[PDB]
């Protein structure tokens, strides 16, 4: 199959700056009919994809003119001359010269903004859930930038593993931040054998790792 | 017991019916050949003539059935001629890549057509391929078919390209062997065309006298004409 | 205007079968090739199949060969995908698409979600994430709802019947090893409003026809 290699995997860019996304093909995309079927798409969060550029450099009707494409053979580039807030999302190249039609892996365009340290909150399990035999403890990292963050759970200073899951929002269309939930799930029996529940958060916006903790009985 | 000249006498009416239905040039060739049989001095001579009539008549009826122009063998274009005239900008590369297999330039199919832009014109190549595949799939008639394809290229909807259709037909007992040998002969060209970026289809098919009359590659009306004339003649030349 | 509208998605057991349809309008459907593309949740785009205008030329992704069949009905302006021997790896949003003049994907439908799993349909358990001093920062408090162990996806979460939208973060669901989904929704509000404003997370899970309204209070 034709392999399309996009670079970079993620592209932070300030509003108003240019962005350039590379797509490299494992073989030439020049078709024997003389056309080169390399195309560019944007998928905004929660929406279906949208064609931007077809056959290397043809802007699709109605696409804003800040988008353009160039290249030949195996080396292609998508340029956004001046990034706008609506350009947040994942950019894909794809090719239809050869069967199977194939896509690049996607380049996530991230709107750059000033560093924002997370606000860190913790939620003990509800009595309703404990009545059912399980205890989920939620640690919330709210409205932070950039995305890189480390979250770990300690129960009476013992580091937990294999019993927590984490989820991250897409970059917020308005304030360009992320939020992250980390949920620790223990059995009710396990939960009641321990006192201190703590979430430890590392983020470059913080002067030092922040531990948010509560005491079960309290 | 019957002399050959005399064999041609009894078959006067079936062969008149045959000559009346074939295309003009095809009819004339068969008519000359028939007089060669009538005036045959040897059995080998009369058999060879008949074999030729069998192939030439069948191809005239194949043309009629398909509304294609019957082309005498002497006027049939070669592959090299089609490339030079339909794909002139690739002819130089065609020559270079045929240095090891120059016989490819002289390959002369029974039919050598191109999509409507001495190569004949056909409005749709895919339509011809489909009706071949349909009859093969419906009546179990042996065909072979190959399409050139550069690398794993997809067909496209935003541009049209010239293409060739190469067809081999025949009337002979070993139908499977006919189509197997044809597609093998042309396999190297198809791969050549793939490398030149030239779109071609090759089709080969065959009929024999054991095929059900409604199942031939020619109209059943033409089957009765061949069976009543040439095929009877072959019986008479053997039994006498 | 060109519009493609997929239907036929939903829940299928592994090894099962499903037929998708795509209704095309606003252009002469019969003159153009039509395509299917899919996207597994949180993953990239994967082409599925192509069918020429007159159905003579059909291409398939290698991962669906022998299992999926693409077809169309030009008089009815409809494209079909017949899916068989389905596997969990086929769970995805399925889009129909056309180039309206080429093999690129110029127009896309909104997609239809196909979930392949033997998990049984189940509405969520919804638990409060109560505001406390441990969820307060200055004049702001966070609260939310844990939406646990529902199947299949689509769940919608709103707050106060949609009136509360500022500061709401509804996290993507995580597929758990049980085969069920879970997520949380959180919102930050003025701490001054605790005890005077009622906060209710409304959770709607149409696959199970369940709707939960959970009021979230200080504990």
């Amino acid at each position: 199959q034709i392999v399309l290699s996009q670079s970079p995997l993620s592209l932070p860019v300030s509003l108003g700056d240019q962005a350039s996304i590379s797509c490299r093909s494992s073989q030439s995309l020049l078709h024997s009919n003389g056309n080169t079927y390399l195309h560019w798409y944007l998928q905004k969060p929660g929406q279906s994809p949208k064609l931007l550029i077809y056959k290397v450099s043809n802007r699709f009707s109605g696409v804003p003119d800040r988008f353009s494409g160039s290249g030949s053979g195996t080396d292609f580039t998508l340029k956004i001359s001046r990034v706008e807030a609506e350009d947040l999302g994942v950019y894909f190249c794809s090719q239809s010269t050869h069967v199977p039609y194939t896509f690049g892996g996607g380049t996530k365009l991230e709107i750059k903004r000033t560093v924002a340290a997370p606000s860190v909150f913790i939620f003990p399990p509800s009595d309703e859930q404990l009545k059912s035999g399980t205890a989920s403890v939620v640690c919330l990292l709210n409205n932070f930038y950039p995305r890189e963050a480390k979250v770990q759970w300690k129960v009476d200073n013992a580091l937990q593993s294999g019993n927590s899951q984490e989820s991250v929002t897409e970059q917020d269309s308005k304030d360009s931040t992320y939020s992250l939930s980390s949920t620790l799930t223990l059995s009710k029996a396990d939960y009641e054998k321990h006192k201190v529940y703590a979430c430890e958060v590392t983020h470059q916006g913080l002067s030092s790792p922040v531990t948010k903790s509560f005491n079960r009985g309290e | 017991k019957k002399p050959i000249a005399l064999i041609c006498a009894e078959l006067y009416k079936p062969f008149q019916d045959l000559f009346a239905a074939l295309p003009k040039d095809c009819s004339e060739e068969c008519q000359t050949l028939f007089e060669d049989i009538r005036n045959s001095e040897s059995h080998a001579s009369a058999w060879s003539s008949a074999l030729r009539i069998k192939g030439v008549a069948y191809e005239g009826f194949f043309s009629l059935t398909n509304s294609w122009r019957y082309i005498p063998e002497d006027l049939k274009p070669t592959l090299g001629m089609a490339i030079q005239t339909v794909f002139p900008d690739k002819f130089e590369k065609f020559l270079e890549r045929t240095h090891l297999h120059p016989e490819y330039r002289d390959f002369t199919p029974d039919y050598l057509m191109c999509r409507s832009r001495a190569v004949q014109e056909v409005s749709s190549v895919s339509a011809v391929v489909d009706r071949f595949k349909s009859k093969s799939s419906e009546k179990g008639r042996p065909i072979r078919q190959e399409e050139s394809r550069p690398k794993t290229e997809s067909m496209q909807e935003d541009i049209e390209v010239d293409e060739l259709l190469i067809v081999e037909v025949g009337y002979q007992t070993d139908i499977e062997g006919k189509v197997i040998s044809d597609i093998e002969k042309w396999k190297g060209v198809v791969n050549l065309m793939s490398h030149l970026g030239i779109k071609v289809n090759v089709l080969t098919c065959a009929d024999n006298s054991q095929t059900p009359r409604t199942d031939w590659w020619i109209d059943e009306k033409y089957v009765r004409l061949l069976l009543n004339s040439i095929s009877y003649l072959f019986k008479e030349l053997l039994e006498n | 205007e060109v519009k493609l509208e997929e239907s036929g998605g939903g829940l299928v057991r592994p090894g099962g079968s499903r037929k998708l349809s795509c209704a095309a309008s606003g252009f002469t459907f019969s003159s153009y090739g039509m395509q299917w593309v899919r996207q597994a949740p949180e993953k990239g785009l994967e082409w599925v199949a192509y069918i020429s205008s007159g159905s003579r030329t059909i291409y398939y992704a290698d991962t669906v060969k022998g299992r999926f069949t693409i077809s169309r009905d030009n008089p009815k302006n409809t494209l079909f995908l017949q899916m068989t021997s389905l596997r969990s790896e086929d769970t995805a949003m399925y889009y129909c698409a056309t180039g309206y003049g080429g093999t690129w994907f110029a127009y896309w439908g909104q997609g239809t979600l196909v979930t392949v799993s033997a998990a049984s349909t189940k509405g969520p358990s919804v638990f409060p994430l109560a505001p406390s001093s441990k969820s307060t920062s200055g004049g702001t408090a966070a609260l939310g709802c844990l939406v646990k162990d529902y199947f299949p996806e689509p769940v919608t979460v709103s707050w106060n019947s949609g009136a509360l939208t500022s500061g709401v973060h509804t996290f993507p669901a995580v597929l758990q090893s049980s085969g069920l989904y879970s997520l949380s929704s959180v919102v930050t509000v003025p701490s001054s409003s605790l005890g005077t404003q009622t906060y209710i997370c409304n959770v709607n899970h149409k696959p199970s026809n369940t709707k939960v309204d959970k009021k979230v209070e200080p504990k």
